C-alpha cells in the first residue's frame, strides 16, 4: 500500500521443504515423537541425599 | 539388677520393716500381671527378627542414612545396627518380664549416650526406630501388652535422648 517494498510473504511446500527440512535447518520433532531424556534410576538412587 | 519383687523386698529391708500390706498389695499386681508378661515374653521370642526387620522397614530403610554418607551405610554399618535393635528388643523383653526398668539402666542406658556421640551415631533415628519396633510389638502382643512394653520402650528412648 505505497510505503513498503514487497517481502516474500508466501512459500509453497515444495520451497519450504526445500529449506528447513535440510538437516541443520532440522528441529527434531518434526514429523515423529521424541521421547523424554531423563537420567537412569539407579543413579538417582545411588546419590547422597534426596 | 532386680524385679518387683526384690525391688519391693528392698524397700521394705532399707526401712527394715516387714512386708506390710502395700507391699502385700503391689506383689500380688505383680502375680497377676505375670501371666500376661510370660505370653507376651514368649511372643516377642517368636518373632525377634521379623519385629526387627519391620521397625528398619517402616523407619530407617529408604531414607539417607542407608545411602552414602549415612551411619547406616556400609554392611559392617547395617549389621551393627541390626544388632543394636535386636539388643534394645531383648532387653526390652527382659524388662517387661522383670517388671522393672532397672536392667536396662544398669546395662543398656550405662554408656549408650557416650558411645553414640563418640562414634557419631545419630541418636534422632536410633529413638524413632526404637519408636517403630515398639509400634511394631504393641502391634503384634496387644493393647495391654503392648503398652507394658512400650513404658520400657520409652524408658530406653527417654534414657537415649
Amino acid at each position: 500500500g505505497e510505503d513498503t517494498v514487497p517481502y516474500e510473504r508466501y512459500l509453497t511446500p515444495g520451497g519450504y521443504s526445500l529449506r528447513q527440512t535440510r538437516p541443520g535447518a532440522l528441529r527434531e520433532d518434526v514429523g515423529v515423537k521424541v521421547k523424554v531424556e531423563k537420567t537412569a534410576r539407579f543413579i538417582e538412587l545411588g546419590t547422597s541425599s534426596t | 539388677m532386680q524385679d518387683a519383687i526384690t525391688s519391693v523386698i528392698n524397700s521394705a529391708d532399707v526401712q527394715g520393716k516387714y512386708l506390710d500390706g502395700s507391699a502385700m498389695d503391689k506383689l500380688k499386681a505383680y502375680f497377676t500381671t505375670g501371666a500376661l508378661r510370660v505370653r507376651a515374653a514368649s511372643t516377642i521370642s517368636a518373632n525377634a527378627a521379623a519385629i526387627v526387620k519391620e521397625a528398619v522397614a517402616k523407619s530407617l530403610l529408604y531414607s539417607d542414612v542407608t545411602r552414602p554418607g549415612g551411619n547406616m551405610y556400609t554392611t559392617r554399618r547395617y549389621a551393627a545396627c541390626i544388632r543394636d535393635l535386636d539388643y534394645y528388643l531383648r532387653y526390652a523383653t527382659y524388662a517387661m518380664l522383670a517388671g522393672d526398668p532397672s536392667i536396662l539402666d544398669e546395662r543398656v542406658l550405662n554408656g549408650l549416650k557416650e558411645t553414640y556421640n563418640s562414634l557419631g551415631v545419630p541418636v534422632g533415628s536410633t529413638v524413632q526406630a526404637i519408636q517403630a519396633m515398639k509400634e511394631v510389638t504393641a502391634g503384634l502382643v496387644g493393647a495391654d501388652a503392648g503398652r507394658e512394653m512400650g513404658v520400657y520402650f520409652d524408658y530406653i528412648c527417654s534414657g537415649l535422648s
